[PDB]
């Protein structure tokens, strides 16, 4: 039952607080034929996270009329962007699940960092 | 508004919840929206007969005289040209619709209430003439006890003149009978009526004719500007009425009626469609009956509260469909904090420990927000599940202390395979029978099915004599189970809602679909290799399985042996073991899980788990 | 239940015990009675045949609705048409709701409800009217809660008056008691429509895990029931889930039974619509879907081009319709992801590629995810020269935006504009970008973000631009050398470059020494694998043993303590590396032990390939 703290990258303001439910690190290679020279270690590494319960801060929703996510001993995730996919059910709806993925910058070439 | 109006308001809202309420619409409501009221018409008739211009007898007589001397055509024409002015409806109509009345009795002759009813979309069977009562196309009636102009504008379609009121009984017998029986079998709320109205007087005479305590005292809403006098209040209270005044409720001017109608009616509709004592009283009635059942499925506790709060299988609750007070949130603060629970009434506190005895025994803990670490501790206090095969024979020969044990030993015989004797006393419980009557009814139906399928299996040994097979068929072939829940007292199918699925043959229709989404979700986690940090979809499958299994065994439902149930149990363990194998090479075995694999799995299936 | 009507269109009696009336009917239907019954017989005739009812058991389903085919333009002129009849209003409001415009549909469905006085159409109108209200509230909930987070701004497509108006009416209105509160004649004549007020066929799906035919055919029956009847609940999650479970299970079972099945144009619609990018990706992993035969390729070309036309019209003019965006964008991204396995004409390929690159919003598919979407199309369809131009000026426009110092392209997938240039160079090996080289000719020291961007696309640039760009560039940091290596500038490790790698190793040694953190820069692995490949010829990194895994594994494998070996290591290597690892022979028994454990524990079938192609 890890707790998720989603903030904007520009400031330290908490965008929201959630409960982490799933995380995927299923990195793999791309197509070999389409992509003697020096070895490069090409890969298609991807990391995704999903939370089942979310709660947006009152100040954030009041002021809102790049991001960083940290979930808890505790592990950070810089340059994370959400996947705003919505689907509606015939049954009235109530657990807002939010899925987000960590971006990789060209200059730093790192996607996940964890401190202890 | 201290005592003598709150009783009325809770009674009316309770009746509305049950669906048993009827609104006696008066003439004040119809005249609130602009409409030519009667005294304009009678003074117009007078100005026709005489030069210059009122008691009720004159109201009845002047049109009577005009009809007598001037004939039919003139009266018909003036009435038609004075009552043909169409008007838009007023908000009171949509309010009285939104109150959801079972039937509507109106002494008005305008097509105004029906227009609003059609605009809202509710369908009502309009009753205007004598013959229309026989051809009623629905069970909800809009009685126009004084006729209307739908058939035409000719005078006799409605009743206005004196002789029409004299010959009302002999000209409208069926409509009068319908009005009397609807008043008798429902609750009646009078709206927009002057206290000195003639219809109210005749109706009060009729209710005077009846015997004592043979009816509910009808509720009468008065809205005259003068505050109610005590003397008339006593006079009409002893006259079998209970009266609510808008003059004492608020203050307003004498020449506006819309605001005073709106005040009382909005108070009526908005009030429960507060404090802790009401809260614990509120959920007690919703929770007290279920003490008959040892175990309750958590996924069904939502249906107890009309889907108010979502119960999670892990013991956590989040507000789902609450727009009023957070009553159960308050209850948990009574549970966690003894201080506030100490400050409660004795009877409420005596109630409180019962749910405190209840909510502990079913595993619910607190909110999901306030939840912490939860242990998956499940116990099965059912002898059949533990397989103490000598014991139920000991439990069977003993004399039955009560009818509850009579059902318990009846299922023990079914567990022992001797369903012939099990059926024999199953009819006895039905004879002796009242929640168990429903449980005795369906299990008698399920147990018949197993024997019939068993009969085909053996024939396609003679365990049962033909006469026992003859008697089983005569009583059963007529018996249908689809109507069983509908064929029940109104309180029972309202109070006991979480028992609907035992009736239909598909007792696990919902539980299968919800597991498949998890199953594909779990098999999704197989390939993508994603850890489940939170409460995993696989655990809730085990929690759901333990939830459903406990209800079926503890409460003695014959569905514990059906192939649909056995397949449902088997398919749950197959994936949970499958996940554990993949987790290990990236759940541990217990005695409780050892029973289900040994009980509900076929031999070939066990090989399939070994092979994978 | 008197005659159990099975899915195939034949008749099997199940409950009728008296005289057989259905038996008599088809006999008169087959052979060649009063005239008033004749018109009843003929009227009953076409209804049965049109509805798929033909004859008994003893003796291809199509959908024609503008919404199902994705005709977001044919049905637009229908909207402006004056609806002739009441039924014309019913299809109109359903059609109005698909292209957003939920407010317009709410108006019309209200009008028909008060208009209609059969009365059956009043039921579906009531059901649809409630559904859009349920639809609107969920969308309103998303926009204020998640719409601010996703798009970054508040849209509020509906005025406060409308949302206050709608809640006033649907309150105290339940879908459960709607059916009961109807004329008793209506209840008897229409005993079927209660289930509307999806769940039923989902249970039957579980029981079947022929099975494939009886599951596949009824799928169109539901689609011919919801879509063809203008039923708005066909836009909800539960129906999506039923389609999601039905198709996903069928292909798994078909592939399992194959180890045949083919799918038509109609089978493109459901996978493109109700399946997400994870469902398709999960479907790829469990079973290989490239073996599937793709018939009716003519239909798929018009669909993919048409859906690529809509995004070009939408995003290029006056932003986009937020109401229509959520429903359509999800269908659009999956279809392009799908289009790897289909064959498309050159004109169509240019249409879909241009929309995928230029007019596709960045917030949905970043440069990494847009690249793999593009790359997948290259599998079945070889690169045409027109598409080469599309990728050409796409990079040129990207170079233009590389002027702001804050703006750097960020990709979750880990792929950027460099891989585009390699892809064009892969298919051409002679492409010279005139526009980018021209900007490289006008390249000065000011635009630093420009220097390192054209560095990644050096082979595409002309020789004149190569000299111009190289003058201001030198190997400074670690990423610079791999940027030069990726393009192909460096083919041998010069003595100077030997100093940057070891100095970084000093840096990684310096910062490692009481609190440690774990990252995924995979820079130590590149240094270590080079020693295994002998590309480096310096024995000075042996003092950094224990810095991280995949470093001592390729420098001193004889004492790596392979208990920490991650089996997913063999995947990241290539054909040359796998032979080298197998041919080194100092850990082949160890690798063949880790290669064999995964093949039995998991069904990934890729560890099977690595086990087999080189026997490492």
């Amino acid at each position: 039952t890890a707790d998720v703290y989603f903030k904007r990258k520009s400031d330290g303001k908490l965008v929201f607080t959630a409960e982490a439910q799933t995380a995927s690190f299923s990195q793999a290679i791309s197509e070999e034929k389409l992509r003697k020279p020096l070895y490069i270690l090409k890969s298609e590494k991807e990391i995704n996270l999903t939370v089942k319960n979310a709660f947006f801060d009152l100040e954030w929703l009041a002021m809102t009329q790049r991001y960083e996510v940290e979930y808890r001993i505790y592990i950070q995730f810089p340059n994370v962007s959400p996947s705003g996919e919505f689907e509606m059910s015939l049954e009235n709806g109530l657990a807002p699940e939010i899925k987000f993925e960590a971006l990789a910058d060209t200059d730093t070439d790192e996607m996940a960092v964890v401190i202890e | 508004l201290d005592n003598n109006v709150v009783e009325c308001i809770k009674e009316i809202t309770e009746s509305s919840r049950n669906g048993k309420l009827v609104f006696f619409v008066g003439a004040g409501v119809s005249t609130l929206s602009d409409y030519p009221q009667w005294w304009r018409l009678v003074d117009k008739y007078h100005e026709e007969l005489y030069g210059s211009p009122y008691s009720s007898d004159e109201y009845l007589r002047i049109p009577q005289i005009f009809y007598n001397v001037k004939g039919e055509m003139a009266f018909d024409g003036i009435l038609k040209d004075f009552f043909q002015v169409d008007k838009p409806t007023n908000p009171i109509h949509d309010k009285i619709l939104a109150m959801n009345p079972a039937h509507v009795i109106t002494t008005n002759y305008d097509n105004l209430i029906d227009t609003a009813c059609w605009k809202r979309g509710k369908y009502f069977s309009v009753i205007s003439a004598e013959e229309d009562v026989a051809n009623a196309t629905s069970s909800r009636y809009l009685l126009k006890v004084h006729g209307d102009f739908r058939k035409g504008f000719k005078g006799e379609n409605v009743v206005l003149k004196e002789d029409d009121y004299l010959n009302y009984d002999q000209n409208y017998p069926l409509i009068s009978n319908l009005m009397k029986t609807i008043i008798a079998t429902h609750t009646i709320v009078f709206i927009g009526y002057g206290l000195g109205d003639y219809n109210i007087n005749m109706l009060l005479n009729w209710v005077r004719k009846l015997q004592k305590d043979s009816f509910h005292k009808p509720f009468f809403i008065r809205t005259d500007p003068s505050p109610i006098e005590n003397e008339t209040l006593i006079y009409y209270e002893n006259k079998g009425l209970r009266i609510i005044d808008a003059a004492s409720l608020i203050d307003s001017n004498e020449y506006d009626y819309l605001e005073r109608y709106s005040a009382v009616m909005d108070l009526l509709i908005e009030s429960q469609e507060t404090k802790d004592d009401e809260v614990i009283d509120y959920i007690y009635g919703k929770i007290s009956p279920l003490f008959a059942l040892q175990y309750i499925r958590k996924i069904d506790l939502k249906h107890v509260f009309e889907y108010d709060y979502h119960f999670e299988v892990n013991g956590t609750v989040v507000r789902h469909k609450n727009k009023g007070f957070g009553y159960m949130e308050r209850f948990f603060e009574l549970k966690e904090s003894c201080d506030e629970r100490s400050k409660l009434s004795k009877k409420q506190y005596e109630r409180f420990n019962a749910l405190f005895n209840f909510f502990e025994k079913n595993g619910v803990i607190c909110m999901a927000k306030d939840a912490g670490t939860l242990n998956t501790s499940i116990e099965i206090n059912s002898l059949a599940y533990h397989g103490k095969y000598d014991v139920m024979k000991k439990f069977i020969e003993e004399q039955s202390v009560s009818i509850e044990d009579d059902y318990k030993k009846a299922f023990f015989l079914a567990c022992l395979g001797r369903w012939e004797e099990s059926y024999d006393l199953y009819s006895n419980i039905i004879l002796n029978s009242g929640c168990v009557y429903y449980l005795s009814q369906i299990n008698r139906y399920r147990i018949y099915q197993s024997i019939t399928q068993a009969v085909t299996q053996f024939n396609g040994y003679k365990p049962f004599t033909d006469e026992f097979l003859a008697r089983i068929e005569r009583e059963m072939t007529n018996f249908n189970i689809d109507d069983l829940f509908n064929g029940m007292p109104f309180e029972f199918q309202k109070k006991y809602k979480i028992l609907e699925f035992l009736s239909d043959n598909q007792f696990l229709y919902d539980d299968t679909v919800k597991l498949f989404e998890l199953t594909n979700k779990v098999r999704s986690e197989m390939s993508e290799g994603s850890y489940s940090f939170g409460m995993s979809s696989d655990i809730v499958v085990l929690l759901r399985l333990y939830d459903n299994l406990r209800f079926l065994y503890e409460n003695c439902l014959w569905s514990v042996s059906f192939h649909e149930f056995h397949q449902y149990i088997r398919n749950s363990m197959s994936l949970l073991i499958e996940k554990a194998e993949y987790e290990r090479t990236r759940f541990f075995m217990e005695y409780y899980d050892f029973v289900n694999i040994s009980r509900h799995f076929k031999i070939d299936d066990i090989k399939n788990l070994e092979r994978s | 239940y008197d005659y159990h009507f099975e899915v195939n269109g034949t008749v099997v009696r199940h409950k009728n015990k008296g005289f057989g009336y259905m038996e008599r009917f088809f006999e008169l239907k087959e052979s060649c009675l009063s005239k008033k019954q004749y018109e009843r017989f003929n009227a009953l005739f076409n209804f049965f045949e049109k509805n798929g009812v033909i004859c008994m058991a003893k003796d291809s389903i199509e959908i024609n609705s503008l919404a199902y085919h994705g005709k977001y333009d044919v049905m637009k002129k229908f909207i402006e048409e004056q609806s002739v009849s009441i039924e014309d209003d019913y299809k109109k409001a359903f059609f109005l709701a698909c292209l957003g415009r939920w407010e317009e549909s709410y108006d019309l469905y209200s009008n028909i409800i008060l208009n209609s006085i059969n009365g059956c159409v009043y039921y579906l109108s009531q059901i649809n009217r409630y559904r859009i209200y349920q639809s609107i509230t969920q969308a309103v909930t998303q926009f204020n809660g998640l719409g601010l987070l996703t798009f970054g701004r508040h849209y509020k497509p509906f005025t406060d008056e409308f949302l206050a108006r709608i809640e006033r009416e649907m309150t105290n209105f339940n879908i459960d008691d709607l059916f009961n509160g109807m004329p008793f004649e209506f209840q008897k004549k229409y005993k079927i429509l209660e289930f509307l007020s999806l769940y039923d066929d989902t249970v039957k799906l579980f029981e079947l895990t022929s099975s494939d035919i009886v599951v596949l055919l009824r799928l169109y029956d539901n689609l011919r029931f919801l879509y063809e009847n203008c039923l708005w609940s066909v836009s909800f999650h539960e129906f999506h889930q039923y389609i999601r479970n039905s198709m996903s299970l069928l292909i798994e079972k078909a592939e399992y039974e194959r180890t045949g099945f083919f799918m038509e144009y109609y089978d493109f619609v459901n996978i493109s619509r109700h399946f997400k990018i994870d469902d398709i990706k999960n479907l790829e992993r469990s079973c290989s879907i490239d073996k599937i035969r793709f018939g009716e390729q003519e239909k798929i070309e018009e669909y993919l081009v048409g859906i690529a036309e809509e995004i070009t019209k939408q995003f290029s003019a006056n932003g986009m319709n937020v109401v229509f965006y959520t429903q359509f964008i999800s269908e659009a991204k999956a279809a392009l992801y799908f289009a790897k396995y289909v064959k498309l004409s050159e004109e169509g390929l240019g249409k879909i590629v241009k929309a995928l690159l230029f007019y596709f919003p960045e917030r949905d598919l970043d440069i990494g995810k847009r690249y793999v979407w593009l790359e997948r199309l290259t599998k079945c369809n070889e690169l045409p020269k027109s598409i080469i131009s599309i990728i050409d000026d796409f990079l040129v426009l990207q170079a233009e935006k590389h002027i702001d110092q804050n703006y750097s392209e960020v990709s979750s997938n880990g792929l950027y504009s460099r891989d585009y240039g390699a892809l064009i160079k892969h298919f051409e090996k002679n492409f010279i970008s005139k526009r980018l080289s021209e900007i490289t000719l006008c390249l000065t020291q000011d635009k630093q973000k420009q220097i390192d961007f054209l560095f990644k696309l050096l082979p595409l640039l002309s020789t004149n631009a190569k000299s111009h760009l190289l003058s201001f560039k030198s190997v400074e940091n670690i990423n610079d050398l791999m940027n030069g290596i990726r393009i192909g500038l460096i083919d041998e490790f010069t003595p100077e470059h030997e100093e940057l790698i070891i100095e970084y190793l000093e840096t990684r040694k310096v910062n490692y020494i009481g609190i440690q953190t774990f990252s995924s820069n995979d820079y130590m692995s590149t240094f270590g694998i080079w020693y295994f490949l002998e590309e480096i010829n310096n024995s000075k990194m042996e003092e950094f043993i224990g810095m991280d895994d995949q470093y001592d594994f390729f420098v001193d494998p004889e004492n790596f303590d392979y208990k920490k070996f991650i089996p997913s290591w063999l995947k990241n290597y290539n054909d040359k590396l796998l032979g080298k690892i197998a041919g080194n022979k100092h850990m082949k028994h160890h690798v063949i032990e880790v290669l064999k454990e995964r093949v039995k524990n998991s069904n990934d079938k890729r560890y099977l390939e690595i086990l087999m192609n080189y026997f490492i």
